[PDB]
Parts: C-alpha cells; structure tokens; sequence
C-alpha cells in the first residue's frame, strides 16, 4: 500500500 | 486542536499548505498518440497525487484522524480533488485546460482518447461556472478540504462528529469570506449553496473519470501508486 | 416566469401538494424475482416522478428537451432520496412498499445490490440523525431535479430557480428558531448530502446496466430509455 | 421518446 506509506512519512 | 482557529487562521492554513503546480514533460514535437497523451496525464496526475497526500496531511482536522480512515477519506476524494484543482487553474483560460502551464488542451485535443471528450466538456463546463460565478482562492481551499472531508464519511464511530464539526468550520469560514465581500445574508446563503451544488457535479465527473481510467486499464500504462487509488474504487 | 414570485411558503405548500404518492409492490426471494419486483415498483413509481416535475414550480418555464434533459440526468437520485425520506422511520431498513419492507440481508439476493443498499441505509441514518423534516425534504428533491443535470448538454432562470428554493430553505430554519449559524451550517450539511445522493445514482446507474446486460429480468422500455441516456 | 408523451399530456 503506498498511499499508506506516504502518509505514514 | 483544528477547532480551535479562527475562520482567517483557516484560510491561512489553507492556502500556505496549497500544492504547486507541476509540469508536463509535454514536447511539441509529437503531435499526439492516444498512448502518449495519456502517458503525459498518467505522469501528472501520479506525480500531484504525491503532492496532494502531503497536502491533505495539512488540511486542518486530518491529522486528528486515524490512518485507515485518513486513507478512506483519500480513496474516496483523489479524483475530484484533482479535477477541481485543473479546473481552478484553468479559469483564466476559457475554453481550455491548464493540465500543466506547458499543457493546455481543448475538447478537439481530449478527443485524441477515447470516450475523454467526455469528460473534458464536464471540466471545461465546470470552469466556465466558477468564472461565471468569479470564484475566490479562498473560497477554493475551502471547497477543496471540504471535498476531502464529505466524500467518504457517508461510506465508513465518534469520528464523524469529528470531521462534521471540522465542516462545520468550514462553512462557518465560507460565509465570514462572503460577508467580508460587502454580500448580504442573502447572497451569503445562495453563494454557499451555489458552490456547494458544483460539488455534486464534481462528484458526477469523478465517477465518470473513474470508470474512463479503468477502461483504460483493460486496454494497456497507469502508475502504481495511480492503480492502488483505482483499484479503491473497484471497477 | 411565476415561480420567483412564489414567496417561501407558497413555495412550500406547492411542492408538498405535488408530492406523489407512495405505491405499493406486487402480490422468499431470488434475485429473478427480487429483480421482478423493484422493476416493476421503480417503473409506476417513474410515471408519477414526470408528473411532479411538471407540478414543481419553475420546471414547466423550461422546454421540452431541457425537461428530458433534467428528468434523463436525475431521475434516479429522485428515486433514491424518495426511498431514502420513506425508510427514516424504519432504521436498518428500506421501505420500497408499505407491504416491501427490506433488509441488506435481503439485499444479496441480487447480486451487487447490497453496496447501494447499504449506501442507502447510511443516508437514512443521515437524515434521521439530522432530523429532516419533510419541507426540507421536498425542498432538496427539487433541488436534485434542477441541479443535476444544469451543468451539461435558459440556465439563468434554473440558477434563479435554485436561489428560491435555498431562500426557502433557510426561511423554513429560521422559522424552526435556528440561529444564524446554525442555518448555513444546517444548509450546507444538507447540500453535501446531495453529493453521496449523486455518488449512489452513478453507482445505481451501474448496477442496471449490467442486469441489462445480464438480460436476467426484462426492464422497462420508459426505464431503458432512462438508462440509456446515462451512455 | 417516452418520456416526451408522458411530459407532453
Ligand atoms: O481528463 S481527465 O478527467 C483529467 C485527468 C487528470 C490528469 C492529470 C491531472 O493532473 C489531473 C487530472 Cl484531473 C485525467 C487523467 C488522465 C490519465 C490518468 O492516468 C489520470 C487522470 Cl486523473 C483524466
Ligand atoms: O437498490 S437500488 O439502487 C433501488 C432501486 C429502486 C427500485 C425501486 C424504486 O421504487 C426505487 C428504487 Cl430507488 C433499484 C432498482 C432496481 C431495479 C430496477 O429495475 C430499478 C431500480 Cl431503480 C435498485
């Protein structure tokens, strides 16, 4: 999940 | 923590945490292929979705939220946050849209897609009523956070009352801008209702934007990034 | 035109005069027979629809190809916002007929039904949870008919038409003893609805083009011809 | 087509 990653930063 | 600004806090927050504008690697030099065309979109809109993350993680009220619903909440929105932020920029620009400021298109150039046009007509439609409307900056962060905040609560608690006390604030914001305007009570409610009537169709071009992009995924490009938003959707 | 000098509870009193009336279904379930009877419940429920756009003020100032137009674009919102007003009073469920009271249960019998469904419980719970009341009600359904579809394919008296009718909803709050903010607050939260309202047409408009395609139960030739306007 | 006789009466 990369949206989840990106929000994660 | 959000609830605690003031409507001028509010749009300050807002427009400091507004995206750029990004550039197409559109050359001049290769008068369309459907393939290309849409290469050039996909490789925008892959590259203001990134933008736009970080943007949302700025959105007052956001960050108070919980990841799975944070993802929600973008799952639902990308799309029209997308399209609403094309058709902002491409107000001063009619007849046309401003995708990138080395890439403005007409409706003959969205034909070079099959079924775009389409679509193009919607966004360029929607364009001509907010200059029609002569819509604000202001006004426009507003919508925007407003879109990112409604389009998924009525799909998901405790957490909702949350978000809705954080678009109450919203509003609370669009009408003081309104008022600041020298616009009467009257002309408050019926721009507020006005504007929040285009999100409605925003919403109608975004399904329809939708359901084009997974055609053109059983077609065969599409970034992964642009796939896992898709794929929220279903098909 | 007539209808801008309609003053708000003149306003009121024409649009719930025009309100059409609530039908009842035919007569376990599968999904031919399910299918069979919301068919056959949204195609007489269609017929009295055209008959109240004609009775909702402002709307017969159009001409016939606009009043297609409008009708062709929102005829399944209006559907919807119907079924949703008529289930409020019965949560966790949808009242398509006094004698068709159904659960997302019964739901599944179709297949790909039951995520409308349930996106249609959630606007009841909405409502309910709002408190709407019928003069809003009546109010927002017009609102949909007019709004819809004005964005695409004359519109300054729509637009003006739009004006009214939020002028109305706010003097229908103001009288209920709503503050200031309380009432663009309120507006605003019931405008926002109409995108979700918009959100399960397009995801309706889905699901019965493939039953179409699925050719499992034959639909009506007024319903075709409102469903194929949507291509 | 329909929907023009139904509005037209
Ligand atoms: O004409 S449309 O509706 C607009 C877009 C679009 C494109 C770039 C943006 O930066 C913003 C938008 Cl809104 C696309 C589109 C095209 C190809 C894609 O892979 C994805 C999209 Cl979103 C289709
Ligand atoms: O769950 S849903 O989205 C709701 C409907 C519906 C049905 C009857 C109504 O009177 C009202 C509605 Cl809103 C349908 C539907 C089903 C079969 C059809 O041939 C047509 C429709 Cl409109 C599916």
């Amino acid at each position: 999940k990369i949206l989840h990653r990106l929000l994660q930063d | 923590l959000a609830l605690s600004l003031t409507a001028d806090q509010m749009v300050s927050a807002l427009l400091d945490a507004e995206p750029p504008i990004l550039y197409s690697e559109y050359d001049p030099t290769r008068p369309f292929s459907e393939a290309s065309m849409m290469g050039l979109l996909t490789n925008l809109a892959d590259r203001e979705l990134v933008h736009m993350i970080n943007w949302a993680k700025r959105v007052p009220g956001f960050v108070d939220l919980t990841l799975h619903d944070q993802v929600h909440l973008l799952e639902c929105a990308w799309l029209e946050i997308l399209m609403i932020g094309l058709v902002w920029r491409s107000m001063e620009h009619p007849g046309k849209l401003l995708f990138a400021p080395n890439l403005l298109l007409d409706r003959n150039q969205g034909k070079c897609v099959e079924g775009m046009v389409e679509i193009f007509d919607m966004l360029l439609a929607t364009s001509s009523r907010f200059r029609m409307m002569n819509l604000q900056g202001e006004e426009f962060v507003c919508l925007k956070s407003i879109i990112l905040l409604n389009s998924g609560v009525y799909t998901f608690l405790e957490e909702k009352d949350h978000i809705h006390r954080v678009l109450d604030k919203i509003t609370d914001t669009l009408i003081h801008l309104m008022a600041k305007a020298g616009l009467t009570l009257q002309q408050q409610h019926q721009r507020l209702a006005q504007l929040l009537l285009i999100l409605s169709h925003i919403r109608h071009m975004s399904n329809k934007g939708m359901e084009h992009l997974y055609s053109m995924k059983c077609k065969n490009p599409l970034s992964d990034l642009l796939l896992e938003m898709l794929d929220a959707h279903r098909l």
